[PDB]
């Protein structure tokens, strides 16, 4: 029986917080598929190939043919369409600078590759190595695949300007001009929309940039050490070449026909038998055109979906920051990188993870001459004799002065408040 | 502008166009008017013919239902979509990137159209802008000084704090800083003044 | 069937006569007379798509025959197929027309051209620097999204059956 967890029980009192001391900076994966392989598929051809007598007989059965290939029109420009709104989100084409020194922080395994002929990341070029006569075979029975219509360097050099936006302009270039701001100064601000003090980031501004190098290099490791890594969008690819396979192999069904070659059928029966066996094999293989088509459109809608939700993702999360829980990372999220990765997009979600947390003990409001104090932005703990303020994300003690706090009411209503000392500047 | 309401009734018409184009079809039949097939044979056969028409149209009925429920997917899709934007940008302000528009997200107006809702975001976008020299931190009588609010600018010679979307200097004081640590650790303090309120008040 | 017949570097057994695909499709033979081993490859197919701007505009078109070399068939050579009838341009434009394979087509006769992303722009990007907005511009902006569809009922009698 399996077991949904380890346990854990939170030692929860009416006057006791946890307060962090400390903090992760943890980068995480998010690989979403993006379009599809765009096929189009000769009805004529496939059905009936070479034969006219099988092509005079398809034509009784109407306008099937050209739903198909209108519906498998509509998912070829859907994909395209799908590529343009994960990717095409930014009309200036932004570059780093030549000196890429960002206050400690680390871009070499996202930015681009000068070394590299494909003018991609160390972490691209892993993603698009990762994921891999069938094609000839495909070809060869009157289906083509259609090529994408943004290139694999074109879409890299998207996620390149897009990179060198949140690095150089933080969010401001997807929210109009690109403004520069130094890095350090963009992270403090992106450190105040988690609720946490600049001075934070400023202090702790070199371990910051070792976690989230060492982060980095972790995530390059890890999906350079799984296979499964990757597994969505080869699933993709995996269920397209199949369904052509599939389509294909339905070529060599009788479907309750003497042989699955026309040329045989009429090389050995009079024209009345031989146009129903002709009529056995065009009925098949509609119906397994159809099925193909039926499953491509259901497919397309998923991959809608998914597109959809990248676009989204670029847009909330690499554009700005998030305050959605778990929308862009597990964890208090900072920023997002974005990686082009062969049919879909990789998002390394930069979040802020609380550690090392302490006990203290906690108080609702601090009463002083008889009137009740409360904090403006923070929470009221003890270490066990002294009363101090902290932000409620990262234990910093100040001494609970009239500046930090506001005064409502007097000390008979509130419930749990404590007898201390304010101080008055 | 209005390509894709327009496109959505031109699907439907097109579909309901060919499902009646399909009635024309013989289907593999003597004739495609099941009239002329009862007229002209009989039951044994005309059993058969009639057995054509109907897997015919059958298959025909069941394709154009198929691509409805797909259609009806992707409409309640966009449909969920729509829903989400009038309650998260008509009905309120919304801090999602892009969700309500290009720029910082103020309001939303709603209007009716043909088979859907066209939403006019009402968004700031930022302008004019200008460079100044910037620091992290500000150090004064050896305290570290950070912006409440704002960040610190400099035009050249003066340092000032403003806002953060919009150019507005202010004389750096400690109403609107706060102090954490001295100057040793923070990497590109700049040495500036902090002014005091209460100075010239006890002063005078 | 139907075949160009190329040589041949496939080392058949003595016993073997055809030869067959992953997906179960021939792609080689041995002739009967001389013991010699070939590669049945089908003849080229290709689909003919017609590249034009409006009727209102111009009545000149381009023809894109997608999957086939242009040796096989104003002639350009694109990864989507072979394109006669537009003149390649080494300027980069946005896309007017999708070809695919990063070309696009145009009408100024009719060009075509890899497409431009955007414009450039570098970000003046340094350590001590910050861009500050001095104005703003308040900018409405149109969404359209579609709600709900045509409702349709048919009566599977009487369509496929009627009286
Ligand atoms: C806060 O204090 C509580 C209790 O004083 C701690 O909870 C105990 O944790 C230990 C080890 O995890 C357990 O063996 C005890 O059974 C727990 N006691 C209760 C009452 O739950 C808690 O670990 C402290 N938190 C920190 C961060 O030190
Ligand atoms: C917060 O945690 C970090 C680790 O993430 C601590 O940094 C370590 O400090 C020890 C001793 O100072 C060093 O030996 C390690 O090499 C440091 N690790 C890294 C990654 O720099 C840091 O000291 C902790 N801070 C507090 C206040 O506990
Ligand atoms: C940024 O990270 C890159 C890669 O993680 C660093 O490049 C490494 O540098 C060390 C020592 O200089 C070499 O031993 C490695 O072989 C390098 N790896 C690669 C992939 O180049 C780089 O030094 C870091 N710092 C800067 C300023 O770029
Ligand atoms: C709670 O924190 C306060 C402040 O850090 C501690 O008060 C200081 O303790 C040190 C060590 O004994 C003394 O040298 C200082 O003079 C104390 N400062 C003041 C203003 O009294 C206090 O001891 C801590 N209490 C506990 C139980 O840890
Ligand atoms: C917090 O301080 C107030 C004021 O000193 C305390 O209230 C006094 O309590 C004593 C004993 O119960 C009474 O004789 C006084 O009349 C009270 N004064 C007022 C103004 O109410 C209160 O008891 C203290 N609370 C704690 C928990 O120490
Ligand atoms: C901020 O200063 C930088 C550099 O001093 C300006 O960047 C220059 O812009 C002009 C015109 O766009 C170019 O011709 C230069 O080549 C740029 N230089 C560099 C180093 O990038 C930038 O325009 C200034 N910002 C504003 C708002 O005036
Ligand atoms: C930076 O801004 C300050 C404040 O606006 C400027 O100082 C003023 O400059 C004007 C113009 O000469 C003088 O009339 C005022 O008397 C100055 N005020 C003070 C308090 O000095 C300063 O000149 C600006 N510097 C630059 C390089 O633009
Ligand atoms: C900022 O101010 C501090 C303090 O006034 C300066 O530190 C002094 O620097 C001089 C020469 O470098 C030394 O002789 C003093 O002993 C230093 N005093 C202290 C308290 O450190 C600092 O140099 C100033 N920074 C700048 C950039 O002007
Ligand atoms: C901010 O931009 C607005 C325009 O959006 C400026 O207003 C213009 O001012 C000029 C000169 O005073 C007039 O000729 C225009 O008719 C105004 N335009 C509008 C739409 O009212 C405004 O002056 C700018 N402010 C700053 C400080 O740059
Ligand atoms: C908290 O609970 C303890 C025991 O459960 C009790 O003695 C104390 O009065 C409570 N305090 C408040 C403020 O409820
Ligand atoms: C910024 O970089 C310049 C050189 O590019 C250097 O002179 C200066 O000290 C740096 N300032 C900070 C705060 O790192
Ligand atoms: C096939 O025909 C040729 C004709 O010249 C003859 O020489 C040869 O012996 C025949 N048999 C084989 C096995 O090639």
């Amino acid at each position: 029986t399996m077991s949904l967890g380890a346990e854990n029980s939170v030692a929860y009192s009416n006057n006791s917080i946890a307060i962090p001391t400390n903090f992760t900076i943890s980068v995480t994966t998010e690989i979403l598929p993006v379009s599809m392989t765009k096929t189009s598929v000769d009805c004529t051809m496939y059905i009936c190939g070479d034969s006219t007598e099988c092509s005079n007989l398809l034509l009784q059965y109407g306008s099937f043919c050209t739903q198909l290939k209108r519906a498998l029109t509509g998912i070829a420009v859907e994909q395209d369409k799908n590529t343009q709104e994960v990717f095409a989100q930014v009309k200036q084409i932004y570059k780093t600078p030549p000196i890429k020194y960002f206050g400690g922080f680390n871009f070499s395994q996202i930015l681009p590759d000068p070394s590299k002929p494909s003018k991609r990341s160390p972490i691209e070029d892993l993603l698009f190595n990762k994921v891999t006569d069938l094609i000839c075979a495909q070809k060869f029975n009157g289906l083509t695949v259609l090529p994408p219509l943004l290139t694999d360097e074109m879409i890299a050099q998207y996620t390149s300007a897009l990179l060198a936006g949140t690095i150089t302009s933080g969010w401001t270039f997807g929210a109009g001009p690109a403004l520069q701001i130094p890095f350090p100064m963009q992270m403090a601000y992106r450190f105040n929309g988690i609720g946490v003090t600049q001075n934070v980031l400023y202090e702790n501004q070199k371990l910051i940039a070792n976690q989230f190098n060492s982060a980095i290099g972790k995530i390059q490791d890890s999906l350079s050490s799984t296979p499964s890594a990757l597994g969505k969008l080869q699933d993709v690819v995996n269920h397209n070449a199949q369904a052509l396979n599939t389509l294909v192999k339905q070529l060599s069904s009788k479907f309750g026909a003497i042989s699955s070659v026309l040329n045989d059928i009429l090389s050995r029966l009079d024209p009345p038998e031989a146009e129903v066996q002709i009529d056995r094999l065009i009925t098949g293989r509609l119906q397994s055109l159809q099925t193909y088509v039926t499953q491509q459109l259901i497919r397309a809608a998923e991959i809608r979906a998914s597109a959809n939700l990248a676009a989204t993702k670029m847009s909330e999360c690499v554009l700005g920051q998030s305050k959605r829980v778990d929308f862009c990372g597990k964890g208090y999220h900072l920023m997002s990188f974005p990686q082009s990765a062969p049919h879909g997009v990789v998002f390394l979600h930069v979040t802020y993870v609380p550690a090392q947390e302490k006990n203290f003990t906690t108080a609702p409001a601090i009463c002083h001459d008889g009137k009740a104090h409360f904090p403006r932005e923070g929470v009221f703990v003890s270490n066990g004799t002294h009363w101090f303020v902290t932000q409620r994300n990262f234990y910093e003690p100040q001494i609970i002065t009239t500046d930090n706090t506001f005064v409502s009411g007097n000390c008979d209503v509130v419930i749990g408040i404590v007898n201390n000392t304010v101080y008055d500047p | 502008a209005l390509g894709k309401l327009q496109d959505v009734v031109n699907h439907n018409a097109q579909a309901l166009n060919t499902l009646v184009k399909q009635l024309s079809s013989k289907f593999g039949a003597i004739s495609s008017v099941l009239n002329d097939i009862l007229s002209r044979l009989d039951p044994p056969e005309a059993e058969v013919q009639i057995d054509r028409l109907i897997t015919g149209r059958l298959q025909s009925l069941q394709t154009y239902v198929t691509q409805q429920l797909i259609r009806a997917a992707e409409i309640r899709a966009s449909a969920n979509l729509a829903a989400t934007k009038m309650s998260e940008c008509v009905l309120g302000q919304s801090k999602r990137v892009d969700f309500c528009g290009k720029g910082y997200h103020l309001m939303s107006f709603p209007q009716s159209a043909p088979h859907g809702v066209v939403f006019l975001h009402v968004t700031y976008v930022p302008a004019q802008e200008k460079n100044f020299t910037t620091a992290p931190a500000i150090c004064h009588d050896g305290k570290a000084h950070f912006p409440r609010e704002g960040v610190f600018v400099s035009n050249g010679t003066h340092w000032f704090v403003t806002q953060r979307n919009f150019y507005e200097p202010q004389i750096i004081t400690t109403d609107n800083t706060f102090v954490s640590g001295n100057c040793d650790v923070v990497i590109g303090i700049v040495n500036n003044t902090v002014y005091d309120p209460l100075q010239p008040e006890l002063d005078s | 069937g139907t075949g160009v017949l190329t040589e041949s570097n496939k080392k058949f057994l003595p016993f073997q006569q055809f030869g067959r695909d992953i997906a179960d499709t021939t792609d080689a033979v041995r002739d009967p007379q001389t013991l010699e081993i070939l590669d049945i490859t089908p003849c080229s197919f290709g689909g003919v798509s017609v590249i034009t701007p409006g009727t209102n505009t111009s009545n000149q078109v381009a023809v894109l025959y997608q999957g086939v070399n242009c040796t096989e068939v104003n002639v350009f050579q694109t990864r989507a197929g072979c394109l006669i009838g537009a003149e390649y341009v080494n300027n980069s434009y946005e896309c007017d027309i999708p070809i695919g394979a990063g070309i696009c087509a145009s009408y100024q006769s009719i060009i075509a051209y890899t497409m431009s992303l955007g414009a450039e722009n570098s970000v003046a990007y340094s350590n001590n620097s910050i861009a500050i907005p001095t104005n703003f511009t308040i900018s409405v902006t149109t969404e359209i999204l579609p709600v709900s569809m045509t409702k349709t009922s048919v009566d599977c009698t009487m369509y496929i059956c009627g009286d």
